[PDB]
This record gives C-alpha cells, structure tokens and sequence, in this order.
RNA sequence: AUUGACGGAAGGGCACCACCAGGAGUGGAGCCUGCGGCUUAAUUUGACUCAACACGGGGAAACUCACCAGGUCCAGACACAAUAAGGAUUGACAGAUUGAGAGCUCUUUCUUGAUUUUGUGGGUGGUGGUGCAUGGCCGUUCUUAGUUGGUGGAGUGAUUUGUCUGCUUAAUUGCGAUAACGAACGAGACCUUAACCUACUAAAUAGUGGUGCUAGCAUUUGCUGGUUAUCCACUUCUUAGAGGGACUAUCGGUUUCAAGCCGAUGGAAUUUGAGGCAAUAACAGGUCUGUGAUGCCCUUAGACGUUCUGGGCCGCACGCGCGCUACACUGACGGAGCCAGCGAGUCUAACCUUGGCCGAGAGGUCUUGGUAAUCUUGGAAACUCCGUCGUGCUGGGGAUAGAGCAUUGUAAUUAUUGCUCUUCAACGAGGAAUUCCUAGUAAGCGCAAGUCAUCAGCUUGCGUUGAUUACGUCCCUGCC
C-alpha cells in the first residue's frame, strides 16, 4: 500500500528465470537473465551444438 | 540496435517459445520444431505437425487466434507475422512423433 | 544519377549458405560491372559457456563448452538509388543478416 | 476477488473484442500490456471466467496465454451489450 | 498473544443529516465540505475541533 | 541349476588420483584462512573415507541473517453476525516514556471519517522442520569401456552365445579365430580454440613506402626524427571473412609380411594440441537454507512474519586439513636499462580516469577524453645493466608493536586499506606421513576479471622465462 512490497533492484531476488522462475542458479551472460540447471536441456537447440 | 553476441543469442532463445508455447496446446496437431524467417518484409513461421484438417479454423480463426500470442506476446506491427500450418513428408521416421504417438496410444487405456 | 559507395556486413552460424551468398554476391555485382572489392573475412567472434553438466554439489567436479562461431563476414559496392535497391531487395534467405550502413 | 462496474467491464471488454490475451507471473506490478487494469487484475478475474468455460487457459514459457472460447464469447455478447452481426480476428482472412 | 475482528462496516441505517423543512423545500446542512470532487453532497461529519469529510477516502480542515 | 552380483580364491589387462625414473613440494615454522572442539546473551546453518574441509560462487563493520538481547506495525484476503453516521475507527503535536524527532504507551481532546475494527469461517506470510514425502538439476561407479537386440543358429526354459583363444589400440579400437549373419546407442565421427597460407577480400577505430611541412646530428648524396590527412598509393604485415590444408605421408624396415609399431625425409603442424558433448543401469550420496518448483506436518499478531538499532557468525591452552613469504652473495638493498597476453568501462549518473598542477608519501584535485582495435591503454614483474653489501641470525628473516597522516565508508571501536618513521619475533632447508606431474610439460615472477562501497594470503584465465625425468611396466593400490 511500505506494506505489500523492497528496496529489490539488486543482488539475487531482483532477478529470476525465464523458464521455473527460480532465484537459484544463474545464467546473466548474454541478453541469458535462464537457471544456470536448465540451460543444456534444450539449447543444444536454442544455437549451443558443441565443439570438445 | 544490439551488438550482433548480444542478438543471434536472443534470435536463437525465439526457438525456446515456438518450441514449447507450441509443445503443450499443440499435444494433439503432431508436435512435428518449425524456420524461424528474417526477410526484407516479414517474419514467416512455417508449422510443418502432422494434421492441417484440426489446425486451419472451422476457415483460416485458429490459425488469427496463433498469431493474435506471437504477436501481443512478441510485440509485433500487424502484418510483420504470416501463419503459413504447411503435411508431414516421410512421417516413419519423425522420432518425436511416433514417440508423440504412445504418451495418445498409452491414456486411450492400453497394455 | 546520384552514385553512393555502400557497404556490405553479414554474420550467421553456417559457413554453408553464408559463402553462398559472396559468390552469388561479387557475382550478382560484377555482372553489373560493381567500381567494389572481395568478400573481406572478420576475425573468427566465439562464446564458451563453462557449465557443470549435474544437477546437484553431488558428484565429481564433470564440466562442459557449447558456443556458436560465426563466419564475421563485409563487402563493398558504387551504383545511384535505382541498381543498388533492384541487389541490398535480392540476395534473397535462412541464416543470415544484412545491413546496408550507407555512404551517402 | 472483490473490484470493480470502469475495470471489470474493461478488460472483460480486449479478452470479445481481440476475441485473446496474454498477461506474466507478476503479481506486484499502474500496469498490463494493453489494458491499465496493475496486472494482478486480469489473472486471477479470469481465473474466474476460464472455472464454467466461457474461456479456456494454457500455461508455460510463465504468462498464462489464456485465448477464445468456441459460443462462450457469447455470453460477452449479453455483459457488454453489443449486436450478434460480428463474431471477434475470427473472421479474418 | 491474543485476532481483531474488522471494524462494524456499522449500521447510521437512514440517514437525514442534512435546516427535512416542513411542507415544500429540502436543504442543506453542516457545509458540504468546500471541495469539487465533495460535490454538491458531502455531509461534513463533526470530529475534534477541525471538522471532517469520503469521496476522497475522508480527509478534510474546515472548523466546527 | 541361473547371471544380473559377492569373496580378504586363481588367471589377464588399464591409469604417475598406482609404482619406477626423477622434480617441485605439503607435514616443521613466522603467519593466512576453513573444519574440530571448549566457550558463551548467541558463538546461527548445510556439509565428514576417494564423493566434508579459502567449499554453499561464505571476501559475512550495518544490511546480508538463519543466533540472540530487545523495540513496532500488519503489509489478518474472502463470507457472516456483531459495534452502528448518536461515530467503525484513523492520525497526532510536544511533553511524561526511550536507542529515538516510535503518539511504543499515558497526560490532553483536538482530528478522524464507513475504507476500518471485534468475534466466527479462512487464508496466506515462512533461509522453521522432514533430501528417507519429492521436482529439477549437479556430484559418484566415469582421463570408463561398455551396453542391447533382431533375423537367424544353437541351447524345457531362469534363457546364449552374438559380447570370443589370440594379436591389436586412448578405447567391444580394429583384423583375424567363429552356428552364428548383419545393425542401434557409447567411443570415434562431430562443435570449440591454438597453430600455417608473401594466393584471394577491405580497412583516417591496423600499418607501409613514397611525400611534403619538418626538428637534430652529418654535411657525402647521408643519418636521426615530428606530422588522425599534406597528400596520395599500398595491404607483408595487424585484424578477419571466405576458403584451403595433414592422411601418420614417402621409401626403409618390423609383423599371421593381417591389424599395428619404430626410424628418417619432407613438413607449419604424443587423438594436429587441448577441451565440451558423454549411453547402459543407478546411489535411498547431496540439496524444500536458489526458487512464486514442491508435498505433509507446524507456524498465524506476546507469530518462527518482519524492521529499526546495537552486538553475534572475527571470541582461545589447543586437534585436523587448503595456503602465503623465507633460512641467502645463484641474495638483499639501490640507481639504469627497461618488456606481453586474458579483460573491463560511464546512462540516465559517476565507470575509467590520463593530462597539468598541489602532496616526502599516501593522495588531492582541476579539468579532460572515452558507451570504446576510437580514451585510461604501447612502458607488469622475474632481468640485463652498474654497483654497494662480504660470511657478521646480517645488509637473510619483516613477526609484533608505538604513533601519527591519509583514503574510502550513517556507523570504522573487536585499527577496512594505504602510508609515513622506529619496536627487529621465529627459523639457520622442515620427523611419522604423504601428495601430484611426461612438453612450452614442473614450477615462479607478475597481472585483468569473479566478488565489490571497499578489505585477497582464494577463484578463474593468461602469457613472459622455462628445464630435469620416463616416453615403461603390474611390485603395489584401485578398479575392470
């Protein structure tokens, strides 16, 4: 209304997965912001085959 | 304006909501993926599935239902994104299908 | 008849119908004969994301390296508004971007 | 759920209409794309329509797709008082 | 410790807070809180030395 | 009687998480942290043979935050009945009260305005439990060689060899032996990067000569420059797209003259080096302390929910791991030479900062550029220079201390760091142990990122100098 919701911009809970929406385990690297389980899964689709 | 890295990323992730969203409403059509296009005018969506005569839409609605999602979800201007369903040519070996083909023959009850 | 001196700057993930497209392009231009160069090949960016393979501490420590490597790709062409445009419309296609960053 | 009678009328309003929605997981948003009517709002009083069948909803990727339902857009055709000529993006080749 | 019990949503049940005249004129009693919103309406209810107005949630400090 | 399995029975392989051949060490200490434990307001909490021990990216002064020692306000939806515009209730000065400018309370009696308050019904706060109610992922058998099925064919069948004596490899990797014939997954193929292309394709965000303009030494035309345009011309260079290119190739041996293995030539070039993906079956390994993934118990306003403060996880006679500098003259101090590579970076605001000053210094700042091959940014350390120190626990060692001065941070105290000068602690090459390692490899000198306001003696990644020692076994362990 201060009195539903704080002051969560930065750290780990701002944030959360595009998926499962979990807070655990990240994946920030590249405009990525996934969990950093998941990932992987697809992904061999998404773009990441591999080389090794 | 994105560092091209920062774009043929989210370009592939666009294949991680076509490939799900269509996953589970599409759990009957034969889901058959899709090509992601871009040319100099559109961005054209071509749904191979394996029954085109439920996916039409009793005459084009179940198609501007597909699109009128990809478009509110995606942003896109009207126009910028057009459903082509297309059979599926070589059915035997999709995998996926003959598999989606015991989930539908499990369910329908079976041993 | 207002000559232009644009620039060709291409990127995709397949090296097959990327160089498809400077054969096509230095010859759908020197067919037009256009003053251009050859299909100039740009430093081989190229990401590898360490990630462990489990899903949970447990377990050995059991890592991956998935990454896509573009082939960068730029080109040239002169030519007015008119046959630059009829060439940019054609090559038309899956795999690739275009740009036309224009020098006016 | 207790609301309003001028956002309960408008949003089961761009619901007929495109016909079609699809508002996000976030609770704690002034407001939804397409309609003023915070987010949160939405979610919910369709969580509310979908439960009888006027409606129909699917889930994932975390927006709630919701979309349509054939007849039961026939309903909106008698709360927003409106014709029984057109039919909603429905027919449009 | 202890629960409330949420406050009564009480029943004035009539109301007539506004010099019924006898026979033929009704008018306008205790101000009408001197606002646009508060319009033409508002009976002013009498609290602690500032009087006192709901159409804007309550607020309102006009005297008596 | 059968193989999914089991043996501390025999017979074979494979790996420096196993030994040789050896190198640098850990265990000793001066000190870093982290796990035992005693302590305590509380000393939160997961994790304990390889699979717990600078590990939850755990680098925590608040916070974070789970321990308390205490202050509050509810951020108690939805329905019912009750208070009932005759006020459900809200709020506050300042003073009493406390950390306090919390109206937390009470003094007053203004304000307040059906939104509240109260019970009843019920929810939704939960880093509180249960990893053995589970999801998902990730550790382990795994730098593994191994599964399984058709048609044959064999053999009530639990079914079997096919999947093997041998030689072969990094390898169920392959010739060959074969009532067994031919396939799937793994492996390999494939993807990443490091090498090579004086052929292509282009470059005032890369550099060449020529060109002046030009600043010095020579004067001999020469030599040394400065110039984001003076012009152009280039594309070895430097970038980087296409592309190509290596297969153990060529004889020679060596063998069932099978699969393979040495050697020398050409070559840029131990699976070209290296990672990454990683079946089959699982384990009651870990995790509800990443979750708005989540069962079922408990909590629901004297809450285990939330939040302002202060301390707490940094408390020591000590037990156990991971680590930094050093026992020297093959070094410590100093001038004077003086050299890379992985990055990063400010936008809606303070990330990088030079330059030119002020400061012994630590720094301060004016001002500058830079959303970056465009700026700080081409100048890092081991070292060559030229020497002082002379076998003196020193001029190796840099412990612990006293102050000041700075640079961040509402808080600097259980001094975050730094400087300025002095206090000058052990240890004079590290026992029973025990690791990791076959080539730019072992190891040391650095630095940029990951934290982040800072505080690295860690995590990652790179190069600049760069060798010994084998390039083999089954003595061991370990597992097949």
């Amino acid at each position: 209304n201060v009195w539903f919701s704080h002051p969560r911009r930065y750290g780990k809970g701002s944030r959360q997965c595009r998926v499962c929406s979990s807070h655990t385990g990240l994946i920030r690297k590249y405009g990525l912001n996934i969990c950093r389980q998941c990932f992987r899964e697809k992904a061999n689709d998404i773009g990441f085959n591999k080389f090794r | 304006l994105i560092s091209k890295k920062r774009k043929l990323v989210a370009d592939g992730v666009f294949y991680a909501e076509l490939n799900e969203f269509f996953t589970r409403e599409l759990a009957e059509e034969g889901y058959s993926g899709v090509e992601v296009r871009v040319t100099p005018t559109k961005t054209e969506v071509i749904i191979r599935a394996t029954r085109t005569q439920d996916v039409l839409g009793e005459n084009g609605r179940r198609i501007n239902e597909l699109t009128l999602l990809v478009q509110k979800r995606f942003k896109y201007a009207p126009g910028t994104i057009v459903l082509y369903a297309e059979r599926v040519q070589d059915r035997g070996l999709s995998a996926v299908a003959q598999a989606e083909s015991m989930k539908f023959k499990l369910l329908n009850g079976l041993a | 008849q207002q000559i232009i001196k644009i620039r060709i700057t291409l990127t995709s993930t397949k090296v097959k119908q990327l160089e498809n497209v400077s054969s096509n392009i230095v010859k759908n231009a020197e067919q037009h004969n256009l003053v251009k160069k050859g299909p100039v090949r740009l430093p081989t960016k190229v990401l590898k994301i360490s990630t462990r393979k489990t899903p949970n501490g447990e377990g050995s420590k059991t890592w991956e390296t998935y990454e896509m490597r573009i082939h960068k790709r730029y080109i040239d062409l002169e030519a007015p508004v008119q046959i630059v445009k009829r060439i940019t419309q054609i090559t038309i296609e899956p795999g690739v971007d275009v740009e036309v960053v224009v020098a006016s | 759920m207790l609301m309003p009678k001028e956002d309960r009328n408008k949003i089961h309003q761009y619901l007929f209409q495109e016909g079609v929605v699809v508002a996000k997981a976030d609770f704690n948003q002034a407001a939804h794309e397409e309609i003023d009517t915070k987010n949160l709002y939405v979610i919910k009083a369709l969580q509310s329509l979908t439960s009888k069948g006027y409606v129909k909803t699917q889930f994932s990727w975390q927006y709630y797709y919701y979309t349509l339902t054939e007849e039961g857009v026939e309903y909106l055709r008698e709360y927003l008082n409106l014709p029984e000529h057109i039919v909603p993006g429905t027919y449009i080749q | 410790a202890a629960k409330k019990a949420a406050a009564a949503a009480k029943a004035a049940a009539v109301l007539s807070y506004y010099k019924v005249d006898a026979e033929g004129k009704v008018t306008k009693l205790a101000a009408a809180c001197s606002n646009p919103t508060c319009g033409a309406g508002v009976f002013l209810a009498n609290h602690k030395d500032r009087l006192y107005c709901g159409k804007c949630h309550s607020v309102y400090k006009v005297n008596a």
